[PDB]
């Protein structure tokens, strides 16, 4: 068994660390698919649920640093966003720690590199998330 | 604050004045010290991580386990013991293969690592969470005299898991010293080694008498009156080494040669003797005449 | 009509093909529910991939194509411009990165970075199902730039912008133009007087009749997209009259605040009032409000009475189709390296120091002396990569130009004293470009001048003397040295200017890892950023020397010259729109956008929302939180994630 | 003069492969980043007074030259950490230098004195065991005459007798068990 | 290319493209300059247009013709390594 | 251990001066122009069996080592003049 990870990018800053990645030839663990967005504003928790109902086992969210966002503040109503989702799923039952946000510029593809390690190894540490396998009774 | 009290070696089976040093001036700072129970070699990082590197990690873990099991943190008075077992909870924290292939070991003896333990060095400790102040305010008699300050190598560095600040130029124990009414007295290349570690004391015996040798020059020509350690074999290495030094190289420098704990004990209205002084090859009595 | 999709899935030579089983990618698409053709190609991009996708979007009548290769924000718009030229709208079009992304960072795990790419391709697919027809936005380009910054970077693109008959704002944030290039004695590789080959450059900006030179002030704020900015510039109070002042400066002397000259690195202090550097232009003089005590001493000596407190900020609003940034450089700080003793030891001192010491215009009249006892050293070291090829500073690059400029200095100080021994401790003499090598020769065969290849590993102080001990390994014979000298010059490397930050946040664009400004690719547009309309030049996007500049100064003129020679761009149509059936008024996405797009308005008598379509710049943050749903951003749909989440599990 | 068959393609992985999960594979495989600048060699205080070049024995290691596990002069190295202060390329030379003393000590390149030293903490538990000179003092300071240390405890010896064995210390060494003596 | 390590395809070919048909430049191909004369601003140029002996507007590239060709010649493209036909076209990608 | 104190700054330019006029200033003064890349080293017969590294005695030259002038090494060369056919910057 792998993990299944779901990350969501945002088009500017994040997006161009996990291409530094790429251009550094900076291995991570292939477990993440990454949606793009072209703000982290963009993200919602509907949208997390929804990737928790599909089957992930984690979920990922990159945006720019605070202050840096190419938009100006997306990212401050995603953070926001997120510390509610946090404690939202573990009413639901679903572990914090299979959430992951993260703050990544476009220079920081060794961090983003090391993120994608981390987060993969703490996945996979928890094993699979069982939910889709309770809704399909 | 209740810290398990790491012995090490070279401070209870040869300078243990050193021991009565460090047992009553922590005594006086506030802090309960407890004994760990059948600790042993931490072992010396230098010699025994040369040798095996799993061999160090595995039996520096153990010394681990016994505090964690006491349930309380380790403070230590010597860099190397602080260096071995520091490092250790680092590397075991930090490394999870490393982990695994230690208490697949330790199961063979009933212990468990899990990483609960901080190991803490009593000048760092006296420095973050005592506090200088608290020295100075416990001050009996000044010592107004010159301090060639030795930090040791295993004090600070390695800087990126120690975080104690700079290894090039730290005021920490310079800052300590000089709260007991004494001056730190720059001198060249202060934090080179004194020569004993990496084994190098027992193999290459003058090749670490003529780095000592070199350091001991440096402090008499700024005018230190004593050198100060905050580690044991630095001490013998300055100590017994003048003996040595004089015997075959010629030079005789009748040089003074204190741990941290001694000088502060003196600080403190100890005794002379409760501090075993005259254990030390070289005589400290020209320092007791200056202060 | 029914989705029908064209998948290409690129090998990239072998950048993807190595690592990725591209054939079995393209066979795993062909499964895929409304795949009608499956590709896998060499190289997607270039003449016979392209014509491969138009062939086939008009013979097999393809509705969405998706492309599996590199990024988007490498190759997206070549590839809209691609399929627009068969007729296939471009937002029809999806990008699946399977290289940065994938075969890039998974090299040791070539299966699992196949499986992969199957799912990074079936979540192309599930959103392009759903993708819809969108029309760029032409908008018309304002007939102005906008240069930030005054070095030889900005002035060049300046005068060639002027040069070409476009209107151009140029903002000097000191009070005078000339950057970095002002600063210095002489220039390699031709040692050319630096100030006076500049000068005619800063004088042409200031008479230019299509340049608005604008020192001594800043720019606070940028609105807008390209061709149509909105910039604020604030021109800050030198509370001196421009019309009413000389510039003759007889009111330094009457004046009690001595001031770290920063124009001479602090080796020498100004006073509250001052003119930066005598060859400065504007030619004007000003006073530091920072470290003014307000006593009024230099008032009662001014003559024409030009000085006045009440002098107030005045703020520029203008309207630019494109900006160049090219805010230059610092140097590095070398306290951190405590080993080489800078900031502890009086004789050590950085390179850029050392060129306003051996300025004739500089604080010391242009004599080599040491800073304690103002002797002239007859012994001196140069130690390069200070800051630079060091993990342990964070400055993992290489600065490009300290090679030459301490060969350079070593020259200079050998002409002035040909008796001075000067040696200089590297690791690899980086002498690249024409000229470079020559002048390398020439510096050890004419001038004498000695090379030790060693890193040195500390700087030792003599406290008798003040003199420095250098400590090094000649790796060149496997023996330590220790020589003394009587001057150290650390070769400190370049980082960002202080004020990067600012201009970052203002201008929204990326950093690469050395903190420089990140280009938008570094070979196919070396001056562009991924911000339309935002263009770069100089050392503030990377360490370069001045030739260098002067190109990206030349280049980025260019392009930034062809929006606004088209006088028309096209913006992207991925704005946010409210659904006005489904909107209840509800105010929560009033305040979500930083430029007020979405309004309050009452329509078919009652309240719903509508956005401004020109203030929205896409972000898609207000659609995530409308409570209605009544919002949402064209092409990042909620349904149309949706089903890109879906499609990495399972086919729609 | 220096031929491709007195070289060893390996050696690097070797030394990486030895430090591995101890003292890490990253720790030991920044060997590989290192450039020669000769940082380490100036910090050296045992440098400035012997033949010993710590930029060389990181030299010889990428070269591929074996003699350096069988060289006197790896053994000079006080582990200071200077070097591993300095270095510009984030190589744990310090590190490095043990790891490489592992192999040379697993090729029967240890000192007498070296093995000696293994041999204390393996039999009285501590590299500098108690003396009767260490009660006699202790008695004369105010101090537990005998140190509650695992010398004085066979329970931890015990343990630590097993460990070795389990990591096979004890042969490395060539020490004996009856005998209590190194072969 | 260094230091990104695309290919060279990755960053030259959409250049290659957009120059052949974009509509301000006249691209001649298989053409040297043989003759310039005057000054800034008013140049007076000829261009020989070498003769690839096949009409390029009625030229479809496919390369059916370079399998029937019955000589071999040594490919410059190649640096003299691959050898080619003399009914040719430089690289795949031309 | 190298120090200030035991090399000669001026040993370059003693061997300078000591070729003028014979075999010339700038016949001899080529000397400055070395970058120790080695080439002469890998071309040197002489070098192939003893310690003698033609490399390391320009080296010592440019450095100030007087010792130079009592080694033994110094007369190891024969003088076959294949380093001066292949050394890049025409050192003599
Ligand atoms: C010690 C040293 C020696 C050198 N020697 C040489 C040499 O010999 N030859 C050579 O070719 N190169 C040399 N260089 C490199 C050279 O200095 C640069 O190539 C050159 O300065 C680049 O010019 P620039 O305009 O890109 O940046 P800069 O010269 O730094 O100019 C940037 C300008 O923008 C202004 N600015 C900064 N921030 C803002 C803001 N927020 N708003 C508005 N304006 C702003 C600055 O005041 C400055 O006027 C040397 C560098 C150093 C450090
Ligand atoms: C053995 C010991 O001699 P003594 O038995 O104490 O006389 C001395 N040092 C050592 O080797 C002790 C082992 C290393 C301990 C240092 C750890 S800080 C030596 O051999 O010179
Ligand atoms: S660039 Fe994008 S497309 Fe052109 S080749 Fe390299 S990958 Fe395939
Ligand atoms: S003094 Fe009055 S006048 Fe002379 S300069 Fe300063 S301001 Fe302009
Ligand atoms: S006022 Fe501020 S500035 Fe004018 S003088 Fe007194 S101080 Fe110097
Ligand atoms: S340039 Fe010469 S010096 Fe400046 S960095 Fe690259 S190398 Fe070190
Ligand atoms: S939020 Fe959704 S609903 Fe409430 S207003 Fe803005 S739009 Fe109409
Ligand atoms: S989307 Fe981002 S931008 Fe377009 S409006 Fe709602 S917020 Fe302002
Ligand atoms: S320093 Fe780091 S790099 Fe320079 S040599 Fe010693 S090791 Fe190789
Ligand atoms: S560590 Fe071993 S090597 Fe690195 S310095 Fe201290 S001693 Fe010389
Ligand atoms: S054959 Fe050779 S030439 Fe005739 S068309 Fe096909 S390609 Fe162009
Ligand atoms: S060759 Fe010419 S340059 Fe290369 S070393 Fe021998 S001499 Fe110096
Ligand atoms: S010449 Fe003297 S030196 Fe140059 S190679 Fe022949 S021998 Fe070696
Ligand atoms: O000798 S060791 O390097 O192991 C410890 C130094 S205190
Ligand atoms: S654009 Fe990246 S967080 Fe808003
Ligand atoms: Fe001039």
């Amino acid at each position: 068994w792998e993990p299944k990870i779901i990350g969501f990018c945002c088009n500017w800053c994040t997006y161009g660390g996990a291409d530094t990645a790429g251009v550094g030839r900076m291995q991570y663990p292939p477990s993440i698919r990454i949606i793009r967005v072209m703000c982290s504003g963009r993200i919602e928790p509907s949208l997390i649920l929804k990737a928790f109902k599909e089957g992930a086992d984690g979920v990922f969210v990159g945006g720019c640093h605070l202050g840096d966002c190419h938009y100006d503040s997306g990212n401050y109503k995603w953070q926001r966003r997120v510390m509610m989702l946090y404690e939202l799923l573990e009413e639901l039952g679903i572990e914090k720690e299979r959430l992951n946000h993260e703050w990544i510029s476009a220079s920081e593809g060794e961090k983003f590199q090391n993120t994608m390690k981390d987060f993969y190894n703490k996945i996979e540490a928890l094993g699979p998330c069982k939910l889709k396998e309770e809704l399909d009774k | 604050m209740k810290y398990a009290f790491f012995l090490g070696c070279i401070m209870p089976n040869r300078y243990a004045g050193v021991e009565a040093a460090t047992r009553t001036v922590m005594e006086k700072l506030g802090v309960e010290l407890v004994d760990m129970t059948g600790a042993s070699c931490c072992p010396a990082p230098g010699v025994f991580g040369s040798f095996d590197q799993k061999t160090w990690l595995t039996l520096a873990a153990r010394n681990l386990c016994i505090a964690e099991e006491m349930g309380v943190d380790i403070v230590t008075v010597c860099n190397g013991c602080y260096g071995s077992l520091f490092e250790a909870a680092h590397l075991l924290h930090d490394n999870k293969e490393a982990l695994n292939f230690v208490n697949e070991k330790l199961d063979k003896v009933g212990k468990e690592y899990k990483g609960n333990v901080k190991v803490r060095h009593f000048a760092e400790l006296i420095y973050n969470d005592i506090g200088v102040d608290k020295i100075a305010e416990k001050v009996e008699r000044p010592l107004n005299i010159n301090v060639g300050v030795h930090y040791g190598c295993h004090f600070l560095k390695p800087t990126d898991v120690k975080h104690l600040g700079s290894a090039e130029r730290p005021v920490m124990l310079d800052e300590i010293v000089e709260a007991t009414g004494a001056k730190s007295v720059p001198y060249a290349d202060k934090m080179m080694c004194c020569g004993a570690g990496g084994g190098v004391r027992a193999r290459e015996l003058e090749l670490s008498l003529d780095m000592t040798n070199e350091k001991i020059e440096n402090m008499i020509k700024a005018g230190a009156d004593c050198t100060v350690n905050v580690c044991p074999f630095c001490h013998l290495q300055f100590d017994r080494g003048q003996i040595e030094i004089k015997e075959k190289f010629g030079k005789e420098y009748n040089f003074p040669v204190l741990h941290l704990s001694q000088l502060l004990g003196l600080a403190m209205g100890m005794d002379p003797k409760d501090l075993a002084l005259s254990v030390h090859q070289i005589s400290v009595d020209p320092l007791l005449k200056k202060i | 009509e029914e989705p029908r999709i064209g998948v290409y899935v690129c090998h990239c030579g072998v950048n993807i093909g190595g690592t990725v089983d591209c054939p079995d990618v393209t066979e795993f698409a062909k499964t895929l529910k409304n795949v009608v053709v499956a590709r896998d190609y060499k190289y997607m991009c270039a003449d016979p991939g392209q014509e491969m996708i138009k062939k086939d979007i008009k013979e097999h009548n393809l509705n969405r194509v998706v492309v599996a290769a590199c990024s988007p924000r490498l190759h997206e718009p070549t590839f809209r411009r691609c399929v627009a030229e068969a007729g296939l709208n471009p937002f029809l079009f999806e990008f699946a990165n399977i290289r940065e992304h994938c075969s890039w960072v998974h090299m040791h795990e070539k299966e699992k970075a196949t499986e992969k790419a199957k799912d990074l391709v079936r979540m192309a697919v599930a959103k392009a199902r759903l993708l819809e027809p969108l029309e760029f936005i032409k908008v018309g380009v304002t007939q102005r730039a906008l240069v930030i910054g005054g070095g030889v970077a900005g002035i060049q693109t300046a005068l060639d912008l002027g040069d070409m008959g476009f209107e151009t704002i140029l903002v000097e944030k000191t009070p005078s133009v000339g950057g970095r290039m002002a600063q210095l004695d002489k220039t390699f590789p031709t040692n050319d007087c630096s100030i006076c080959i500049l000068a005619p450059k800063m004088v042409d900006v200031a008479k230019h009749p299509n340049v608005k030179l604008y020192a001594y002030s800043e720019v606070v704020d940028v609105q807008g997209y390209v061709g149509n900015f909105k910039v604020k510039i604030m021109k800050k109070a030198r509370y001196i009259d421009e019309t009413k002042c000389t510039g003759c400066g007889q009111c330094s002397e009457v004046c009690p605040i001595d001031v770290p000259n920063e124009f001479d690195m602090g080796i020498g202090m100004r006073k509250a009032i001052y003119k930066p550097f005598p060859q400065a232009v504007p030619a004007k003089y000003t006073i530091d409000k920072e470290h003014c005590i307000e006593c009024g001493l230099c008032a009662k000596v001014c003559g024409p009475n030009a000085i006045d407190f009440d002098q107030e900020p005045e703020i520029i609003e203008a309207e630019v189709g494109t900006i160049i940034c090219a805010i230059g450089y610092d140097a590095f700080d070398p306290t951190v390296r405590e080993e080489y003793g800078y900031g502890v030891y009086d004789n050590v001192v950085t390179a850029l120091e050392l060129e306003r010491m051996i300025n004739a215009s500089g604080p010391t009249g242009g004599k080599v002396i040491r800073l304690s006892d103002g002797q002239k050293p007859k012994r001196i070291a140069f130690i390069q990569c200070v800051g630079s090829r060091d993990a342990k500073v964070g400055n993992k690059y290489c600065s490009n130009v300290c090679c030459m400029y301490a060969m350079k200095n070593s020259q200079l100080i050998k002409e002035k004293s040909p008796d001075t021994e000067i040696d200089i401790y590297y690791m690899d003499i980086r002498a690249f470009s024409k000229g470079y090598e020559e002048f390398y020769e020439r510096s050890a065969k004419q001038y004498g001048i000695k090379f030790m290849r060693g890193r040195p590993s500390q700087v030792i102080e003599d406290p008798e003397t003040g003199n420095l001990v250098v400590r090094a390994e000649d790796t060149l014979l496997g023996e330590i040295l220790e020589k003394e000298y009587d001057l150290v010059v650390l070769s400190v490397g370049m980082v960002p200017t202080k004020s990067a930050d600012e201009v970052q946040k203002i201008l929204g664009i990326s950093r690469t890892p050395d903190q420089f400004f990140m280009e938008a690719h570094p070979k196919l547009r070396p001056v562009d950023t991924a911000t339309d309309g935002v263009y770069l030049a100089g050392a503030c996007q990377g360490p370069k020397d001045i030739p260098a500049s002067v190109a990206q100064g030349s280049a980025a003129a260019s392009r930034a010259a062809i929006p606004l020679a088209k006088g028309e761009v096209e913006v992207e149509p991925i704005i946010a729109s409210v659904d006005a059936e489904i909107c209840g008024g509800c105010g929560v996405c009033v305040k979500q956008c930083p430029y007020g797009a979405p309004r309050l308005v009452e329509k078919d008598g009652k309240v719903v929302a509508e956005v401004i379509s020109a203030l929205c710049k896409g972000c898609g943050t207000c659609p995530a939180g409308c409570p209605s749903g009544a919002l949402e951003q064209d092409h990042f749909k909620t349904i149309q994630l949706f089903k890109q989440i879906e499609g990495m599990f399972r086919d729609t | 003069m220096i031929y491709s068959s007195d070289l060893n393609k390996n050696l690097a992985s070797q030394i990486i492969e030895a430090g591995t999960p101890i003292p890490g594979d990253d720790v030991v495989s920044s060997l590989k980043a290192c450039y020669q600048c000769g940082t380490c060699t100036g910090s050296c205080p045992s440098g400035r007074r012997t033949s010993y070049r710590t930029r060389k024995v990181i030299r010889k290691a990428l070269l591929g030259m074996d003699d350096v596990l069988d060289s006197d002069d790896i053994w000079k190295c006080t582990t200071c950490y200077t070097c591993y202060e300095r270095c510009p390329r984030d190589v744990k030379v310090t590190e490095i230098i043990k790891t490489i003393r592992n192999l040379a000590a697993q090729k029967g390149n240890m000192a007498k004195a070296h093995k000696m030293t293994a041999m204390y903490v393996l039999k009285y538990g501590h590299a500098v065991p108690a003396n009767k000179n260490t009660a006699e003092l202790r008695k004369s300071i105010g101090l537990s005459e005998k140190a509650p240390i695992a010398q004085f405890s066979e329970k931890d010896l015990n343990e630590m007798n097993t460990l070795i064995k389990e990591l096979g210390f004890d042969e490395l060494i060539g020490f004996d068990w009856e005998k209590g003596a190194l072969k």
